[PDB]
RNA sequence: CCGGCGCGCG
DNA sequence: TCGCGTCTCTCTAAAATTGCAGTCCCGCGCGCCGTAGGAC
DNA sequence: GTCCTAGGACTGCAATTTTAGAGAGACGCGA
């Protein structure tokens, strides 16, 4: 998914909320919080299309909530 | 725009002996370094070929001493604040004392079952204790139940480390806090003791990291090519290590402690232990802190290959874009590149042809030098490099002597003057670092500061004695002439510095020069001297700097400019420069 | 003196990088001088 | 191919 | 027959010094001197 | 000769060093 996100891009046609969505819904169950936060930080300082959206807003928080180690009662 | 994800990520974390046996298998039991007449490395010593391989992995394998005692970590006790003492809330002192002196504690643990009133920590020592209890419990069982009601030094440190409940910890920690809110200098400190507790316990919780490995019962010997000082702390632990287990005594149990805390860190316990010259030792913490240490010192910055130096000359005739390097340091930095060019052209059979070619400063090394060295830049360098323009981009050329040629223009940026200063020459090696260098630190898209915005390779000194020479203009006035007064016509002014070349005409005297432009000179903004109206049409206006002759029946308009050569010339270099610039590309 | 400045003033600020290109804020400082503007 | 001490240059 | 300031400590709340910890431009060149101590 | 041979200067900060605040158990004098 990531690697036709990039080539999808590289076309000319760049990703949305949709697309940051779906990625993100893998990346929340990783076990790194980090990883989600990085794809939550593209998306929320880019364009108006990939601004995220509740479901943006769930995937971070359920990555942080359930994370393997460390306290993140403040990130959340 | 999908951002290119890098997850990287370090951590450190407090070791565990088991982690530690893995690092070294390995276990270094014997003092002994070298031997005296073979000159060996003795077996199961400080570099021993068993434990740490072969004489590349003798700069990585690891070794460990199998301490007898455990031995707290001096920088979890010492330093302050104490982590240990606040994990375990109690006084600074009476650990300390518990390690250093002849204390032992009362109840080191709780989770085995106990049958005494022993609370606290007893300086004295207990006469009961001495001969009553184990005379009537005998000795092995009494050994055997001995290190759960009273023990000392750094085990009961970590018996009681490894016993904690830390979750209790933190429950009790917030109602004491409460307790103190509820009801003023450290009624607020005992509070913050609180806070910092509570902190503490929770990040063990949440974390791999055990309190217990605080302290040690293992300690990793560093690789031997890493310590070709260290070596000599690492024998005393062994020598008093080794001299416990003979034992086996509470005297000899403090020194290996204080073989450690000297090896893990000295100048920490007030007076540093030294040497027998009376020299204090270096320990970890020494060599991994400060300015000199690993990470300021190694780590920050490094010495590089591939680079020269020499002593900087002024060369007026250089390019903006280019300098000056020396021959030996060009062979010398440009040594591959041009072993390159000897190999391809058949002019050498092999690398070490080449290179003995090299070394015999043949005729034809030169000419493969300076064919590599065109379009491969180079980095200039000044010693105090303040800001950016400290270090430049510039094309080498072969030059005579054994100096740097400069540009005069760019030494404002690298504060450099010709009285003694030397710079650093680097060479880019890979495509990327000269494409690099062409591109982003070249002198020509460098010419102005980030400072504030103000151009940098400005003339100066000579250039602007020179400029402002040329631009003053005539005398005037009283200057001019004797008398109260009661000049050559130029075509063009080409006639004007032709007639100045055949010395008709000084650089500063007035003349008339015919304009075929429109009006661009700068001038003060008035109104004609003097307006000559002839009866026929014609006017001429007289200003300061000029003379316009119009007409009511045409519309011409003849404008003559009053200036020097000297003017004239300054705005033929930059309308040429200008000109030139645009006709070459 | 000034050595020792520039290193505590570069090591502050030394992980400030541009990475976006408008961060999407509202805020605006209010101005009433002119090689500041 | 390791560190100290002294003297210097920009 | 107790009651009263109170003798003699008594234990801790609240500042008041006070002894460490930390740090104190960059880049070059040269020379000298170590590596000691003691029963043979 | 020697061959193995074992003492600035400034800031920060927790740590004493009191100063103090109250204060009480047993009490010698006393109502
Ligand atoms: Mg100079």
């Amino acid at each position: 998914a990531l690697d036709i996100s990039y080539e999808m891009e590289a076309a000319g046609r760049f990703a949305t909320t949709f697309h940051f969505n779906c990625l993100l819904s893998v990346q929340a169950t990783c076990g790194i919080p980090e990883v989600a936060y990085a794809t939550f930080e593209n998306m929320e300082y880019g364009e108006d299309f990939m601004k995220p959206d509740t479901e943006t807003y769930n995937w971070v928080i359920q990555a942080y909530t359930r994370a393997d180690s460390y306290d993140r009662v403040q990130d959340v | 725009m999908i951002d290119r994800y890098k997850h990287q990520q370090l951590r450190i974390g407090l070791v565990s002996p088991q982690q530690i046996s893995a690092w070294a298998t390995g276990e270094v039991t014997k003092p002994y370094t070298f031997h005296y007449k073979t000159n060996k490395p003795e077996k199961d010593g400080l570099f021993c070929e068993r434990i740490f391989g072969p004489i590349r992995i003798r700069r990585y394998q690891m070794g460990y001493i199998k301490l007898t005692c455990p031995v707290t970590h001096v920088w979890y006790l010492k330093r302050l604040p104490s982590y240990i003492a606040n994990l375990l809330d109690k006084p600074l002192k009476e650990l300390e004392g518990l390690v250093y002196c002849d204390f032992s504690f009362a109840r080191p643990i709780t989770k085995k079952p106990t049958f005494l009133r022993l609370r606290g920590s007893f300086e004295y020592e207990i006469q009961s204790w001495k001969y009553s209890i184990p005379l009537f419990f005998t000795t092995q069982g009494f050994e055997i139940f001995r290190n759960r009601e009273i023990s000392t030094g750094a085990g009961a440190i970590r018996e009681q480390l490894a016993d904690l409940d830390l979750r209790i910890i933190i429950e009790n920690s917030l109602v004491e806090w409460k307790q103190l809110g509820e009801e003023d200098r450290k009624i607020v400190r005992r509070k913050d003791f609180l806070v910092r507790r509570m902190e503490l316990a929770k990040h063990f919780i949440r974390t791999n990291i055990e309190p217990e490995w605080m302290v040690l019962c293992l300690l990793p010997v560093l690789p031997p090519e890493l310590r070709p000082d260290i070596n000599e702390l690492y024998r005393r632990v062994i020598y008093r290590n080794n001299t416990l287990t003979d034992l086996l005594v509470m005297c000899q149990e403090k020194l290996v402690q204080e073989a450690v805390d000297t090896l893990l860190d000295n100048g920490i316990r007030g007076q540093p232990m030294r040497d027998g010259h009376n020299k204090v030792y270096k320990s970890f913490s020494d060599v991994i802190e400060g300015k000199e240490g690993r990470f300021r010192e190694t780590l920050l910055g490094k010495r590089v290959d591939y680079s020269g130096r020499s002593v900087i000359v002024v060369g007026p005739s250089l390019s903006l874009h280019r300098c000056g390097l020396p021959r030996e340091i060009a062979i010398e930095l440009f040594q591959t590149f041009v072993i390159r060019g000897l190999i391809r052209q058949h002019l050498a059979s092999n690398i070490g042809v080449a290179k003995s070619q090299i070394r015999e400063k043949k005729p034809i090394v030169w000419e493969i030098l300076q064919e590599v060295m065109q379009g491969h830049p180079v980095l200039l360098n000044r010693a105090p490099t303040l800001h950016r323009l400290g270090i430049q981009s510039f094309q080498p050329i072969l030059v005579e002597g054994r100096t740097i040629c400069l540009h005069p223009l760019v030494c404002k940026g690298f504060n450099a003057d010709f009285d003694g200063d030397q710079m650093a020459v680097h060479v880019p090696l890979s495509l990327e670092a000269q494409a690099e260098a062409r591109l982003l630190m070249f002198s020509h898209m460098n010419l102005l500061s980030p400072a504030i915005g103000d151009p940098i390779s400005v003339p100066t000194q000579d250039m602007l004695i020179g400029l402002y020479v040329l631009t003053s203009g005539t005398r005037r006035g009283i200057c001019a002439n004797r008398y109260n007064p009661c000049e050559p016509f130029f075509c063009n002014s080409y006639d004007a510095i032709g007639a100045y070349r055949q010395k008709r005409i000084n650089l500063d005297s007035p003349l008339w020069l015919r304009w075929q432009l429109d009006q661009r000179v700068i001038a003060s903004k008035e109104v004609p001297i003097e307006v000559h109206y002839e009866s026929f049409g014609n006017y001429h206006e007289i200003y300061a700097h000029y003379l316009i002759v119009r007409s009511v029946k045409k519309e011409t308009l003849y404008i003559y400019i009053r200036t020097t050569v000297g003017h004239i010339s300054f705005y033929r270099e930059i309308e040429e420069a200008i000109q030139g610039f645009s006709q070459a590309c | 003196d000034a050595g020792y400045l520039t290193r505590r003033l570069v090591e502050v600020v030394q992980h400030i990088v541009v990475r976006r290109t408008d961060c999407g804020t509202i805020r605006g400082i209010s101005v009433s001088f002119i090689q500041t503007l």
